[PDB]
RNA sequence: CCCGGCGAGGGGAGUGAAAAAGAACCUGAAACCGUGUACGUACAAGCAGUGGGAGCACGCUUAGGCGUGUGACUGCGUACC
RNA sequence: UGUAACGGGGCUAAACCAUGCACCGAAGCUGCGGCAGCGACGCUUAUGCGUUGUUGGGUAGGGGAGCGUUCUGUAAGCCUGCGAAGGUGUGCUGUGAGGCAUGCUGGAGGUAUCAGAAGUGCGAAUGCUGACAUAAGUAACGAUAAAGCGGGUGAAAAGCCC
């Protein structure tokens, strides 16, 4: 009847490192969200923090196929006037490749606080270099 | 205008956050007047740095 | 400790109908 | 034979208000808006009373899923293995026993992978 | 320390020597009632079974009283109507103390 | 009401109250919509229910042996210390002292002590039998009690 | 010591008297008396009189020191409101209150 | 008697069985408004509660993993007539 | 008004069609514990019981059962100053209305049980009265005929007296 529960001292947070080259857009993000949600590990449940750090490599070589290299719309609106700020996969890569992963995870994570804690766990970089190897990411490129 | 709706108690104490008098640490001492006086003004016996201004 | 208080009943209307 | 309406007013109120504590602002203070509150309160209790056995029957399923995933098979394939095993269904709540002993859970897994097979 | 068994409207794991308060079944205060519908053994020695039932073991336990439930207030209410019903329910309970897995 | 019809608004134009009156019953003055007055509270009850009662009630004291026929319980003089001993010596209290017979010193003396009141055979009713449990009557009283009732 | 202090029927705007409890809440005596007399408000010289009287009982009524008195609790409670009327205008009058307080100083031990 | 303006008012001191019985005086609720203590709360949107539920203070749960108070977070949930 | 003619992310199969298998999913259905209504069957007598069937979403509406409050009767009876009612907290309890026990306050009356009668139960009527909020320390402080100084008194003077 009565259960184990999570506590943020009874979940040991972990460093993982995930590919991006052979990986494919939104199908990399479901791997992020998956891990984030704590259904890759022993737990109680998502209902408190279940995040656990995880790091993409590039964000430039994530495949978007031919027909969304063509145009995948991304919308944004600034709440002013006529508004509207529009970018494509492409214009994003111009302008911080990182964003094609931040927007992906955002709408695959609920509301504010626990997605916003669970933004902090995921890191986003452009280029496959490591730059934080010192807090021992352990392989999970797979 | 004429308001609508009843503000909550919270919303009162929230405005009254900013309401209060500045604690100047009013009392102060000169070596010309050891009195316990408000600085940059009268000591209550006319002095300011010494020198009686008062005749009343 | 005297008290005197009445009630009021006079109009606050002055404004005129819309679209007859 | 004038009846003064007991003290029965703010005595039957006195119940509600004491069972209506803990509430931010006038939600508890005011008798009107601590009665249309008390209604809604009970309504939810009664609502969620059944939602208990939903939200747990999500919580369980979730975690049985993760467990088995890491090991071998999927959720679908698993559960249909406690089934195919017979009296050892083990419920869904108590299908999870992996919290303090993963290998306790893992035995069912392996046993069930062969029942399926 | 697991071995689940039919407790009727529920089933329950074994906690060994530690009291459990469960849904009322039957039996007057005092007296032992045994659950030989035990259908898993894995008491930390990792003695798995997968088959229907455990033949030859019981889960023994002593009833240290039974009693009524506790009240929670049942309103069935429909707004815009004229309808409320208030209703009290408090259940009943069997307690076990547990002494089982005895061969 | 001691009020009047004076109207505390001059129709709509203002919204202090929809009431036209200070002779309303919902007012501070009040009025009350179904105000008390003279009302009847007397019931018929047949003469054969009346007798009917005092016959079942009679024949209930008998089954509960508490009906006492003792004679010459009349008192010689106003002095209630004689009407004390009359009950006491026969180990009675809570009495009616009910007889059709006429002794006025007996009616007078019965008035003091509120565990006994003046009762007569011809004056007979239920409630008085029922409360004042011992029931005291002369041989003559019963003989008359028959014709009066049944 | 422990002594209370009330000036009941203080005519004074009560939201304003609340402001000046805070001003010297728990900051010893013998400088908390000085501040009031050299700051703003005539609420200052109304709670001031209550203050030096609380002290004076903490003297004479047991005590002998202002050296070991801290103004532990100081509040002010809403006092009886003085009902009046305002001819507001255009045949409308309103009960207009001369709002009031019970100035309460409570000095204790330091 | 004391503070204060031979103030008001209050505090003491006695009166009294009681003065939270002190004259606005019986008992003095409730709304309303404070003060203290414990706990919570300053990146998070919505009938503000409810189910789950972490952490914390208390009663230690006075051996026991519990109760009381609170409720981060999270699943629900559009007031009443 | 801004994607807003996939819920959204996102997706090139996670789409779409066909087939098949598995699982999820409700207050449904089943399990378990417990309740009540009617019908029936046995036991059995105002009787009431057990057994069993089945039923129990519910406004308008009809019927059927009760609680409580104030009073009168049962009451110079009972309870109570070794502390009633009411107020204010808790535990226990009942299907519920509620009740019961009890701590604190309080300083006196209150009333088992059963029955009788009602000004008999309140959130709503721009209800009514009374109390106190709210906007708020906001608006305004009643003339655009300006006051300023120095004395005086008094505890305190911009406004008063001179």
């Amino acid at each position: 009847m009565k259960t184990f529960t999570a506590k943020p001292e009874t979940v040991k947070r972990d460093w993982y490192v995930v590919d991006a080259t052979g990986k494919t857009l939104g199908r990399l993000a479901t791997e992020l969200a998956r891990r984030l949600r704590g259904k890759h590990k022993a737990e109680y449940t998502p209902h408190v923090d279940t995040g656990d750090y995880i790091i993409v490599l590039n964000a430039d070589k994530v495949a978007v196929t031919g027909n969304k290299r063509t145009d995948k719309v991304y919308y944004h609106h600034t709440g002013h006037i006529g508004g509207i700020k529009q970018a494509t996969f492409e214009e994003m890569i111009a302008r911080r490749p990182e964003r094609v992963i931040e927007i992906a995870v955002k709408g695959m994570l609920p509301k504010g606080p626990l997605g916003r804690a669970m933004f902090r766990k995921l890191k986003v970089y452009a280029g496959n270099e490591h730059n934080h190897a010192a807090q021992q990411p352990q392989v999970l490129d797979i | 205008a004429v308001q609508q709706n009843k503000p909550t108690r919270s919303k009162r104490g929230m405005r009254r956050s900013h309401d209060a008098l500045t604690a100047v640490t009013s009392l102060s001492v000169d070596k010309t007047s050891g009195e316990k006086h408000l600085r940059h003004h009268i000591t209550a016996d006319g002095y300011y740095r010494g020198r009686k201004v008062i005749a009343k | 400790a005297a008290a005197a208080a009445a009630a009021a009943a006079a109009a606050a209307a002055a404004a005129a109908a819309a679209a007859a | 034979a004038r009846v003064k309406r007991g003290v029965i007013a703010r005595a039957r109120h006195k119940k509600i208000l004491k069972q209506a504590k803990g509430y931010y602002g006038a939600r508890s203070r005011v008798y009107r808006v601590a009665f249309q509150a008390v209604i809604k309160a009970g309504q939810y209790a009664y609502r969620d009373r059944r939602q208990r056995k939903r939200q747990f029957r999500q919580l369980w399923i979730a975690r049985i899923n993760a467990a088995a995933r890491q090991n071998g098979i999927s959720y679908s394939k698993f559960i249909n293995g406690l089934k195919k095993a017979s009296v050892e269904i083990d419920r869904k709540i108590l299908a999870d026993i992996a919290v303090f002993d993963k290998v306790a859970f893992t035995a069912l897994v392996e046993k069930a992978k062969a029942a399926l097979a | 320390m697991y071995a689940v068994f039919q407790s009727g409207g529920k089933q329950h794991r074994v906690s060994e020597g530690q009291t459990v308060r469960l849904e009322k079944l039957d039996i007057a205060t005092g007296e032992t009632v045994e659950f030989a519908e035990v259908l898993m053994i894995a008491n930390g020695e990792e003695v798995k079974i997968g088959v229907p039932f455990v033949d030859g073991g019981v889960i023994k336990a002593e009833v240290v009283a039974h009693g009524r439930g506790e009240k929670v207030k049942i309103v069935k209410f429909r707004r815009r109507k004229h309808y409320r019903k208030q209703q009290g329910h408090r259940q009943w309970f069997t307690d076990v103390k547990i002494t089982g897995i005895s061969a | 009401v001691t009020g009047s019809g004076k109207k505390p608004w001059r129709q709509k134009g203002t919204g202090r109250a929809r009431s036209g009156s200070i002779k309303s019953p919902i007012w501070r003055s009040g009025g009350v919509t179904f105000a008390a007055r003279p009302q009847d509270h007397s019931q018929k009850v047949n003469k054969k229910m009346y007798r009917g009662a005092l016959k079942s009630i009679l024949s209930e004291l008998v089954r509960q042996d508490r009906l006492i026929v003792v004679e010459k319980f009349s008192v010689e003089a106003p002095k209630t210390k004689l009407l004390a001993q009359k009950l006491k010596d026969m180990a009675l209290e809570d009495v009616l002292i009910i007889t059709g017979e006429l002794d006025e010193n007996l009616f007078l003396a019965a008035r003091n002590l509120h565990k006994v009141d003046v009762r007569d055979a011809t004056g007979i009713d239920p409630v008085s039998l029922i409360a004042f449990d011992k029931v005291v009557m002369t041989a003559d009283a019963v003989k008359q009690v028959e014709e009066m009732l049944a | 010591m422990e002594t209370i202090a009330k000036h009941r029927h203080a005519r004074s705007s009560a939201q304003k008297v609340r402001l000046v409890a805070d001003l010297i809440r728990g900051k010893k005596v013998s400088q908390a008396l000085d501040i009031l007399t050299y700051t703003n408000k005539k609420a200052a010289v109304l709670v001031k009189k209550v203050l030096e009287s609380a002290i004076a009982n903490a003297e004479h009524n047991d005590g002998a020191d202002i050296d070991d008195l801290k103004v532990t609790k100081i509040f002010v409670d809403e006092g009886p409101s003085m009902k009046r009327i305002m001819p507001r205008a255009k045949g409308r009058a309103d009960r207009i209150l001369k709002r009031t307080s019970h100035i309460t100083v409570v000095v204790s031990d330091r």
